RNA sequence: GAUGGGGAAGCUCCGUUUCAAAGGCCUGAUUUUAUGCAGGCCACCAUCGAAAGGGAAUCCGGUUAAGAUUCCGGAACCUGG
RNA sequence: GCUUGUGACGGCCCGUGAAAAUCCACAGGAAGGAAUAGUUUUCAUGCCAGGUCGUACUGAUAACCGCAGCAGGUCUCCAAG
RNA sequence: UUGACAUUGUGAAGAGACAUAGUUUCUUUACUUAUUCAAUGAAGCGGAGCUGGAAUUCAUUUUCCACGUUCUAGCAUUCAAGGUCCCAUUCGGGGCUGAUCCGGGUU
């Protein structure tokens, strides 16, 4: 039959992002001379909403070391940072909320955000409202630093990978029931065209693996293999268990 | 000795001698003559009754005039072809695709005389 | 002193715009520049095989200078020189009735790759010069081996351009002597010997010696410091 | 604003038609004190260097 | 949607500042002279895309068979020089 | 009172509700400038110029789309007792 | 998706045969120039040295860290002031230093 929905999302037409209103891209400062030999001061000039983002951004402005001018950066605001606060970025910087430091220079237990996977990538890990990472190890030779990500996964990355002290602001956002259909509607209106969702099981066969039958039913195991093929993979992909998760989760 | 000293890290395309063209044969052998002289600019008198009224009452000459011609070229060509001074020139495009010029003469001139000195009436 | 004032200035991170410095080590060269540089690098990282790398062993500046000195006395005719000679023989010979020998037997440098090769092959050259450039190196790589087998004493020399000068071409690839005025055979034996002792004789050992294999110096220091410390504490 | 005399585009204090006066009272004091405490900072630690 | 480019047998497909030597202003030096060099900059890298978005500035009175914030009258305003 | 305009406020959001051209201002102080006379056109007055294309009418139970002078469809402003 | 071959090179320890000389082949783990990824209007790399100083001296240095910025919602631009040398003293203007050396591997 027909191309199913989850393969149409790929050509990005109606499915591309609703970008018009966003502040710009959140990133750390470029890993230049200052930030990697000493530190460098800035002022959060403004913290502000980003459409379709949970967490607020913090506009933070710095002097150019090489030219007479102001250069403005777009940070994700850690909880507690405030307009007019001074932000410190550098190896030799000091450990307070807001400042940005290389995971090497912060002891075990430090709680940081917007951390890079490789030094310099200008911020990858934990950016969603609420999330953060915690340093759990250091290996002075080959300078790695071990962290636990918000997913529970533990990764090891360069000690030079920069992070920012604290947790991303706006946490708790998802404790609030959406209550009604429109509050989702407007939510997704400023994200992408992913909402509402027809159940495949309400479609006809041309439309979906799940479509058709004289009653609605999936008709075969809804757990699909990784080696499945486009047009096939709808359901629980590569699912290694299935059913109500009873008992405490949480990685050992 | 030793090396240059570039203070900037961008390398830019060197400023190189731009020689001007000095041909060896010509473009077209004989230049074109003036493609829009006063005789080709200002085409005919327009002498509808309602135009004659502009002459009599308005101190205004109406001409059908070249499409390729602007207010500047119309003004000059009237000046030159008719020994008149021009206040301002208004134009429009007729619905048969021809340009009409409402040419207003200054207070010294009298378009009516000037009208039946070119010879219409 | 007067109402003049010492202010100094603090370029120590966090303050004062950096001054203008020489970023020449940092400029983003055009690709053609970057390539020819890295060609030379890449050329040296790899272990270059013995039949190349027998080059690079250029003749020394002193001996060469002494060798260009000689070869210069043997430049080929100039346009004028030849034109001049012609009218001399063309007029004189045809009337004075000489046997197209109201011209003296010319002594000059032999050149051009294909020319010089049959010369070496026919054991006629007495000193072949080979350039160290020559970009398809193949035009030239068989020459030491060749000159060796033909017992023809040769020398690899800096300057295809400079071989070019002494023969009136932009470049040359090879310059060779076969003939010589008796007033010069003396310094040529002498010349041949220094050369023979630096190349032809050393040819057999050079043939066993692979080349290249050189680190860049950020890597060199890396193991000059790793190998200093590790072994001997 | 290009069709208007320059007095319609400033007040005559420093930072005239740009910053709100109360705001220039501010940056004046800050400037003053910080430049002062800067002299204070250097002689505290000029001593420290000779008192250790 | 061109361009240095990269795919494609190819009609062409991709990319839009992208692995590019990407370009132009202010005046000075001329008083052979018309404009070479002398600085210092600025590195923004096409272009099309709104007669409802942004946007320099005009009004009243009169006038035609049929035009009018467009003509006439008077009174303004904007941009450039 | 009615319609429209506008202000200072207040509700709402896991929604917080374009861009760019263009204009001005300020920080800076390169430099240029008077007493035998210099600076000044962001004050006033004064002079010249402003091209190209559209501009009629219909906009609907007859001027548009529905084979048509079709009871259908087709965006909007003004709005008396 | 999985294997083989080609792109494919350099050391080192260890297995494996002519049957316990090292040409050759794989297991490990090193190397960087191919290839690959990221970053930047390729700006401060790598190596040495100055000064400080923790350090304890088994002749004297055998080393290791450093080696301009953190009360404040200011200010930081004209090859930099200073110092010093030149032009033939004009106004202008230029080197050096201020800001240490060496290698041109942008990181
Ligand atoms: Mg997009
Ligand atoms: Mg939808
Ligand atoms: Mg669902
Ligand atoms: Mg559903
Ligand atoms: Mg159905
Ligand atoms: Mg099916
Ligand atoms: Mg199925
Ligand atoms: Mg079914
Ligand atoms: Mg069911
Ligand atoms: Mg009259
Ligand atoms: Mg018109
Ligand atoms: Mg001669
Ligand atoms: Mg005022
Ligand atoms: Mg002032
Ligand atoms: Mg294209
Ligand atoms: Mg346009
Ligand atoms: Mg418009
Ligand atoms: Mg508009
Ligand atoms: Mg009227
Ligand atoms: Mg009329
Ligand atoms: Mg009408
Ligand atoms: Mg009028
Ligand atoms: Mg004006
Ligand atoms: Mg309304
Ligand atoms: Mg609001
Ligand atoms: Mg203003
Ligand atoms: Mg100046
Ligand atoms: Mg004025
Ligand atoms: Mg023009
Ligand atoms: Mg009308
Ligand atoms: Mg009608
Ligand atoms: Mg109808
Ligand atoms: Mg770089």
């Amino acid at each position: 039959g027909r191309v199913i929905r989850n393969q149409r999302k790929g050509a990005g037409s109606i499915f591309t992002s609703h970008t018009r209103l966003r502040q710009g891209a959140a990133k750390l400062r470029t890993l230049d001379y200052a930030e990697r030999h000493g530190y460098i001061r800035g002022i959060v000039k403004q913290i502000v909403h980003d459409s379709g983002r949970g967490a607020p951004l913090a506009k933070v402005v710095f002097r150019d070391p090489y030219k007479y001018r102001l250069r403005e950066e777009i940070f994700i605001a850690n909880e507690g940072v405030h307009t007019g606060q001074f932000i410190y970025a550098g190896k030799k910087a000091s450990l307070n909320v807001g400042n940005v430091l290389p995971l090497g220079s912060v002891p075990e237990g430090t709680i940081v955000s917007n951390v890079e996977e490789k030094p310099g990538d200008r911020g990858a890990l934990a950016r969603a409202s609420g999330n953060y990472v915690i340093i759990i190890g250091h290996n002075p030779d080959e300078n790695k630093t071990r962290v636990r990500l918000p997913s529970g996964a533990k990764k090891v990355i360069s000690s030079d990978a920069r992070g920012v002290i604290g947790v991303i602001a706006g946490g708790g956002r998802v404790d609030k029931p959406l209550l009604k259909a429109g509050r989702a509607f407007h939510k997704y209106r400023l994200k992408r065209n992913s909402w509402p969702k027809t159940r495949g099981v309400a479609m006809n066969p041309v439309d979906h693996p799940h479509g058709g039958g004289n009653h609605q039913h999936i008709g075969k195991a809804s757990t699909i293999s990784r080696g499945a093929v486009s047009g096939q993979k709808a359901g629980l992909i590569a699912a290694r268990r299935t059913g109500l998760l009873r008992g405490s989760q949480k990685t050992q | 000795k030793a090396l240059k000293v570039r203070t900037s890290a961008t390398f830019r395309l060197p400023k190189t001698l731009k020689l001007a063209r000095a041909p060896k044969y010509a473009s077209k052998a004989v230049p074109h003559y003036n493609r829009l002289d006063s005789y080709k600019v200002i085409e005919q008198p327009i002498t509808s009754e309602t135009a004659m009224k502009k002459v009599e009452d308005g101190n205004i000459l109406v001409f059908q005039v070249s499409m390729k011609a602007n207010k500047y070229q119309i003004k000059k060509a009237v000046k030159e072809l008719y020994e008149v001074d021009v206040l301002k020139v208004n134009t429009l495009v007729r619905p048969n695709g021809t340009k009409k010029a409402y040419v207003r003469l200054t207070a010294d001139y009298d378009a009516l005389d000037i009208a039946n000195r070119i010879g219409y009436i | 002193n007067p109402l003049t004032h010492s202010t100094p200035k603090n370029f120590g991170i966090g303050q004062a715009v950096q001054p203008k410095r020489n970023l020449s080590r940092y400029v983003k060269w055009p690709e053609y520049v970057r390539v020819q540089r890295q060609k030379k690098i890449l050329s040296i990282r790899l272990k270059v095989p013995p039949t190349i790398a027998q080059f690079q062993y250029t003749l020394d500046r002193n001996t060469a200078a002494e060798t260009f000195k000689l070869f210069n006395k043997y430049r080929p005719e100039t346009a004028a020189e030849k034109k001049e000679r012609l009218t001399k023989e063309a007029a004189a010979v045809a009337e004075g009735k000489s046997k197209q020998d109201a011209s003296p037997k010319p002594y000059a440098v032999k050149y051009g790759l294909n020319h010089v090769v049959a010369l070496i092959e026919n054991k006629k050259a007495k000193l072949v010069l080979i350039a160290n450039d020559v970009d398809p190196i193949e035009l030239v790589v068989f020459l030491p081996a060749l000159c060796k087998k033909m017992g023809v004493p040769y020398a690899i020399v800096k300057g295809k351009a400079r071989l070019g000068t002494l023969v009136n071409q932009k470049t040359s690839a090879v310059a060779a002597l076969t003939e010589v005025r008796a007033e010069d055979e003396a310094a040529l034996a002498k010349l041949v010997s220094t050369i023979d002792a630096n190349f032809a004789d050393k040819y057999d050992e050079v043939k066993k010696h692979w080349g290249g294999g050189i680190l860049g110096n950020k890597a060199q220091a890396k193991m000059d410091k790793r190998a200093k410390n590790s072994d001997s504490a | 604003y290009a069709t208007v005399s320059k007095t319609h585009k400033t007040v005559s204090r420093a930072y005239g038609g740009s910053r709100c006066a109360n705001c220039v009272k501010e940056r004046i004091i800050r400037a003053f004190l910080i430049e002062e405490q800067k002299i204070v900072k250097k002689v505290v630690k000029e001593q420290t260097e000779a008192a250790k």
